[PDB]
């Protein structure tokens, strides 16, 4: 029970952001390597591998 | 391109060896250990880190046995490795009746042994797989219930104190505790001090349940 | 006396993710366009196995995969020409786990015997030979990865997890806390940090050097079977056993957008991401594979070809290919 | 090609046996059946019997029965038709036709007789060879002819001046006398504006005794 | 010597219902091998012992199927193909009818072998069912079609082509029905009946639910050939014994048996149908593998 | 077995103008599978009878399209449509359907021509033979048609009949008449014992009947 309550302590005096930063954060993350996805957009055939 | 046949050539040859190791492999019988309440592994390993195997060859025949015993952890997430495997031997002290589990007294162990063939044997898994049941301890067992009568495990026997009915009854309680009468069968052996007729049950169970799995396969039902 | 400490603890921890709930990603993700339906058809047909197959691992080049399966053998292939590059038979048959080093040089395996093999493949004399095996577990192995060339991390059902040393072949540090057996891990693309779901419904964040545990994040329901990690390295996904998956930032440190259908009822058996983190790619117990979207939450392609159940699946680096391997003893690679 | 060849002409005494041979040639021999088909000089064509070239199953006519008997030569590609006990009745021309369809599994009799041989004479008679006898006509446009009485047996071609008048010119077909040869006559008509000055003569031909005889007719 | 007997053949009985019974046979057979050929094609999962002779087995079939609307439009008006397929037809029906008896000694072998010594007989099956079976299928079979080659032609009479095997005289005839016979009933015959007889000897009083199932199919695969194959069989030997002169009951008799022959022939022509049911439908592994096969 | 009449016995033809045999059978010529299998025959004089037309309607090749026939059940012909000079021979029809197989009696086809009065010659008998002991006389009729001619004998006015043989030519090739021959053969003792000799003609052509004589020594 002792090792719980220091472990609490530690992960709760940590500094959290607003939601909307983080979703703003991923969402601009995807758009900006969107270019370059082969599943995304299909590759054409000349330089398919497979 | 030199290379490129090299490599088609390897490949080949690793291919060619990967089905003669399979056609090996196929030929072999697997067989899973499992005990209730001394863990299951006493009798067994004697007559012949985490998963200790076994190999043995009994009449132009090869065996295995998987003991899974030291895997203390869950058992729904690995038990999923075991499905196909050729039967499943189980082990029950008939001298349990009259014990009480270690942990707690409420509890008798060969009800706790009940349980654990209840859980085995209608398990999703394993459907096909044969159980072969070992009774263990049998002079014990006939020692105890003259002294001690068995009434303490069931309060609804209603019989003589004598070994062969009440070996009789525990058999048949505990192959009464199946389910899937039509997809598996359940053998039952009483254990003897000599290990050759003790292994010989076990060739017999394996031979008939390899016979029926060869009807299935070849088309005949 | 400290219990009730630990649950006033809780409590406040609880009322400050709360506040920071400003809004939901569907809300201010429902401008962006839909992705057109995702239409995938295989490629290759990798065969050779002949029982299940538990994992693989993808090469660092995009070129060669390692698998395992119950037969014993452990193959390399070669996704361009099918060809079999090598066959490596194990000494235990029971795998649930395998990884192919970055540098090339190494692969590594583990299973029901709670010992983690690390096999040499670039020898002088060209035959795969074992440089260690690791021993120290009391439970079986499920997964492990290489953080580099010399160092993997390894984690198993006896809730820990811990960090090796291969030259010198002793656990070097050990992360605890899990209550129940610990089914999956994630490297960071960093190397510095990694994520590991267990059996409680729960999934932390530890530390490679620090060893000790950072954050937790709850909300499932049963047994967590798979994670990894967004590309960019702050946020993860966990897809459990209750038919489920979801998404959670380490930044926010709470849930984002959960995954779900009412016509799924199985359970979820490994996940993976693509190279932009737009196709949450699952697999499903139905023997089916389902490309999800993690921005909108709305299917956009079913991969449907193996006759049994789905239970490894990855990504190549360079976004190529996807390739999945079930327990109908067949290797796929789809593009 | 599809054709059928015969024996040649024969005379007989009476009770005697005779037999005809009908080579065949051209077709699968052992696929079809032979019929043998007579036809009396003045009467209708009738039959009388069958054979089958393959397994020699015979048949035979009711009336002619148990007086032929027919067998084949698979080997030289012919059949036969043995005949025994003949009488003056006999004298007829006896033909040869492809007749049925034979097989492993297929076997009948309704299909026609198609190739027909060419067929030979038969004829039967109580006599010999003897030599004929010509004899000039005396009349009293006018008409000129030679008789040939009581010869045997037939054909005898009369030839006029050897051949060298071919313009009405006819030769009557010969009949059987009561006594039992034949006899004809052939008469040709030349107009009787010089008749004083030509002259007509007869050169008979009797093939099976080499007899020629000339006569120079006059009135 | 002696009278000739000339075969009668009515106008409905061979016109009329040999074609339907034809035309039958041939749409149902044709579904049945296609859909087993497909299902043995399509699964992807590997070629059991069993599976490799279910493919022999359909291919004789489909080739002795295909046979069939050349028989139907020769029995309805005559031969219009020639000479070529007057050989060629005769030549495909002899090696599908052989091949397709001999499959089934052979399968016979393999589950007597796979049941009676099922511990240490798991290399002769592979044995024999990937090196003997074109030893002793498909050679023999092929050996045994010289006579088609040699005196199968058409013949023509009148307008009317037939289309039949031409021999020079009875004994050809009466060799080639004993040899037909001795190959097609005597030899599967004894395998068939020595295996499944002692199988279900051992078969028989267990008490188990699937030993119980197993033991009626085999009954019924038993009492199928026999059932299938024998009637034929009798009339092709009381017309060879009355070929030989052995037999004299006049000629009527001779029509009625070549009747009860052509009436039998075409029942007999069913196994090509029976085939599909009885080896392939009738398990459930199949029935698993067709349903996978079906998405 | 089955017989079949056919008629007429006897068919003269025009040429342009059509011709029909027709012959009935005893029976239905139906086999059990149907079909009709009666099929006919043409044999021009000195060869052998050639198939014209099978299955009572199918001609077989290299036959002229103007032979045709039609019908069925138990009744049905032959009708020629345009009739040159190598229409002339027997006919016959012949079914094989039962067995045996049999033929009809069979139509002469001849030749009709304009009406000809016939032209009567004598020739008495020569020295020769009435030294050899035989005695015979010819009343000649030369070129004429038809075939109807009644010729009989007359000595010392009286009829002799029953020791006379007749001959009749076949049809000429340029003209398409006849030409009959009456012999009256008779003994030494017959021949001295008579004075007159002479042969009464009769025919359809000719107005009157014409009778030419004779006497010993004026010939
Ligand atoms: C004209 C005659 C000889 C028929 C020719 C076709 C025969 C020879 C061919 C047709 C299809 C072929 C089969 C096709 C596929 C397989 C699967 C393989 O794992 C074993 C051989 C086997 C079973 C083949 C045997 C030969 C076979 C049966």
């Amino acid at each position: 029970a002792r090792k719980l309550v220091e472990q609490l302590k530690m992960e709760a005096n940590i500094d959290r952001i607003k939601v909307s930063k983080a979703a703003a954060d991923l969402m601009a993350y995807c758009e900006a390597h969107a270019k370059e996805d082969p599943l995304l957009t299909p590759v054409p055939a000349s330089e398919n591998p497979f | 391109s030199a290379e490129d046949k090299a490599a088609v050539e390897r490949s080949k040859m690793i291919d060619r060896n990967l089905r003669e190791d399979g056609e090996k492999a196929a030929r072999e019988v697997k067989l899973l250990l499992l005990g209730a309440g001394e863990s299951g592994k006493c009798t067994i390993v004697k007559q012949m880190t985490g998963i200790v195997e076994t190999h043995f060859t009994f009449k132009d025949l090869h065996f295995k046995m998987f003991d899974v015993t030291a895997q203390r952890s869950e058992r729904k997430k690995w038990i999923h490795c075991f499905e196909g495997v050729t039967a499943i031997i189980f082990c029950v002290a008939l001298s349990d009746y009259d014990l009480v589990l270690a942990e707690d007294e409420e509890m008798n162990r060969m009800h706790a042994s009940m349980k654990l063939f209840d859980s085995i044997c209608n398990n999703k898994w394993f459907t096909d797989t044969s159980i072969i049941l070992f009774l263990n301890k049998k002079d014990l067992f006939e020692e105890k219930i003259k002294k001690s009568p068995l009434t303490i495990c069931y309060p609804e026997y209603a019989g003589s104190n004598t070994y062969e009915e009440a070996a009789a009854y525990i058999q048949c309680q505990f192959e009464d505790l199946n389910k899937r009468k039509d997809t598996k069968e359940i053998y039952t052996h009483f254990t003897c001090s000599t290990d050759t007729k003790n292994v010989q049950f076990v060739f017999d169970a394996v031979t008939d349940v390899i016979i029926k799995n060869n009807l299935k396969d070849c088309g005949l039902f | 006396q400290l219990r009730q400490e630990a649950e006033q603890l809780k409590n406040q921890i609880r009322d400050a993710r709360k506040a920071c709930a400003d809004a939901t990603l569907s809300q201010i993700t429902n401008n962006i366009d839909p992705v057109g339906r995702i239409q995938m058809r295989t490629r290759r047909t990798l065969r050779g196995h002949l029982a299940k197959i538990y994992a693989m691992h993808w090469g660092t080049d995009s070129r060669l995969l390692v698998s395992a399966s119950q037969d014993g053998k452990l193959i390399i292939w070669d996704s361009y020409t099918t060809n079999k590059v090598h066959a490596i038979p194990l000494r235990s048959s029971w795998v649930m786990t395998c990884a192919y080093a970055p540098s090339g040089n190494y692969v590594a395996c583990g299973g029901l015997d709670n010992i983690c093999s690390i096999y040499n493949l670039k020898t002088r004399e060209g035959n795969v030979r074992v440089s260690r095996e690791l021993a120290g577990h009391t439970g079986y192995l499920s997964c492990c990865r290489f953080l580099d060339d010399n160092q993997i991390v390894t984690s198993s059902g006896d809730t820990t997890c811990a960090l090796w040393d291969i030259e010198t072949g002793q656990q070097t540090t050990t992360f605890t806390g899990h209550t129940g057996d610990v089914m999956s891990l994630s490297l960071a693309p960093d190397t510095r940090l990694f994520v590991s779901g267990a059996c409680d419904a729960s999934a932390k964040l530890w530390d490679v050097r620090e060893g000790m545990c950072r954050q937790t994040f709850t909300g499932h329901e049963s047994d967590i079977n798979a994670i990894c990690f967004f590309p960019n390295g702050n946020a993860f996904a966990t897809g459990s056993d209750d038919a489920t998956c979801r998404l959670f930032d380490l930044r926010a440190d709470q849930e984002l957008m959960t995954y779900s259908h009412d016509n799924i009822i199985c359970g979820i058996t490994s996940v993976s991401f693509s190279k932009s983190g737009r196709l949450l790619l699952a697999g499903y117990d139905d023997f089916n594979c389902n490309v999800w979207d993690a921005l909108k939450a709305d299917r956009a392609g079913v991969l449907a070809g193996h006759d049994n159940r789905v239970s490894c699946l990855g990504v190549t680096d360079d976004g190529m290919a996807v390739a999945t391997g079930s327990w109908d003893s067949f290797l796929k690679i789809w593009n | 090609q599809v054709q059928l060849v015969q024996s040649g002409a024969e005379v007989k005494k009476p009770g005697a046996s005779v037999k005809v041979s009908c080579k065949a040639s051209g077709y699968t021999f052992t696929s079809y059946g032979i019929s043998w088909v007579r036809q009396a000089p003045g009467q209708g064509i009738e039959w009388m019997g069958w054979i089958s070239t393959y397994n020699g199953n015979r048949n035979y006519a009711q009336k002619v029965q148990g007086r032929v008997t027919m067998t084949t030569d698979r080997s030289t590609s012919t059949a036969y038709m043995d005949l025994r006990s003949l009488r003056s009745d006999d004298t007829a021309v006896y033909y040869c036709a492809r007749h049925g369809i034979t097989g492993a599994r297929n076997y009948y009799y309704h299909y026609g007789m198609d190739v027909w041989g060419q067929g030979t004479t038969v004829t039967v008679s109580s006599a010999s060879t003897k030599g004929p006898s010509v004899f000039p006509l005396a009349p009293c446009t006018a008409a000129l002819g030679c008789l040939v009485k009581d010869y045997f047996p037939e054909p005898v071609t009369v030839s006029w001046n050897s051949g060298a008048l071919t313009s009405g010119v006819h030769t009557f077909p010969a009949v059987l006398q009561s006594s039992g040869l034949y006899s004809l006559s052939s008469v040709v008509t030349v107009p009787s504006s010089s008749l004083g000055t030509k002259t007509y003569t007869c050169n008979v031909d009797h093939k099976p005794s080499n007899t020629k005889v000339d006569k120079r007719v006059e009135s | 010597m002696k009278e000739p007997c000339f075969r009668e053949e009515n106008a409905n009985f061979n016109k009329i219902f040999l074609p339907t019974i034809y035309s039958i046979i041939f749409l149902t057979g044709i579904v049945g091998n296609g859909l087993v050929i497909l299902v043995m094609g399509y699964q992807k999962k590997l070629r059991s012992m069993t599976d490799k002779y279910r493919l022999h087995l359909s291919v004789a079939d489909l080739l002795f199927v295909i046979t069939l609307p050349f028989w139907a439009v020769d029995a309805v008006a005559n031969w219009y193909f020639g000479n070529f397929l007057c050989k060629a037809v005769h030549v495909i029906y002899t090696v599908s009818l052989y091949s397709s008896v001999l499959i089934l000694a052979f399968i016979s072998l393999d589950r007597y072998l796979a049941i009676v010594h099922a511990t240490n007989s798991q290399r002769p099956r592979k044995l024999l069912a990937e090196k003997v079976v074109y030893v002793g299928v498909w050679i023999p079979a092929l050996l045994l079609t010289i006579p088609d080659f040699i005196f199968a032609n058409v013949s023509e009479a009148d307008d009317r082509y037939i289309c039949d095997r031409f021999y020079p005289n009875d004994l050809w005839v009466v060799v080639f029905q004993f040899q037909h016979i001795m190959v097609g009933l005597i030899l599967p015959g004894i395998v068939i009946l020595s295996c499944y007889c002692i199988i279900i000897s051992k078969l028989s009083h267990s008490k188990g639910h699937q030993k119980r199932k197993a033991l009626k199919t085999t009954v019924i695969l038993i009492l199928a050939f026999f059932a299938c194959w024998l009637p034929y069989y009798i009339g092709i030997s009381i017309d060879s014994f009355i070929l030989l002169e052995i037999i004299k009951q006049g000629c009527e008799f001779e029509n009625t048996v070549h009747k009860w022959i052509s009436i039998t022939e075409a029942l007999a022509f069913f196994h090509c149908c029976l085939n599909p049911i009885l080896y392939a439908f009738l398990g459930a592994k199949f029935k698993t593998s067709a349903q996978h096969a079906l998405t | 077995d089955v017989v079949m009449t056919q008629s007429p016995l006897s068919l003269p033809v025009t040429l342009g103008q059509p011709a029909s045999i027709s012959c009935r059978s005893s029976q239905s010529l139906v086999y059990t599978d149907g079909n009709t299998y009666l099929n006919w025959f043409q044999q021009r004089p000195g060869q052998s009878p050639r198939r014209l037309i099978y299955k009572v309607s199918n001609r077989d090749s290299g036959v002229p399209d103007r032979f045709s026939g039609s019908g069925s059940g138990t009744d049905f012909t032959l009708k020629i449509s345009r009739v040159e000079a190598e229409d002339v021979g027997f006919y016959y029809c012949m079914q094989n359907t039962h067995w045996p197989l049999t033929f009809g009696g069979g139509t002469k086809v001849e030749i009709k021509r304009t009406v000809a009065a016939p032209s009567v010659f004598i020739f008495p008998p020569s020295d020769e033979q009435l030294k050899s002991g035989t005695a015979s006389v010819v009343c000649l009729l030369n070129n004429f048609y038809p075939r109807e001619a009644k010729v009989q004998w007359k000595v010392d006015n009286a009829l002799q009949s029953g020791n006379s043989q007749e001959s009749v030519t076949e049809q000429d090739s340029k003209d398409s008449t006849y030409s009959l021959s009456s012999t009256l053969t008779l003994s030494k003792a017959d021949y001295e014992k008579h004075k007159v000799y002479a042969c009464e003609v009769t025919h359809q052509g000719l107005s009157s009947p014409v009778t030419k004589s004779f006497n010993r020594g004026e010939c």
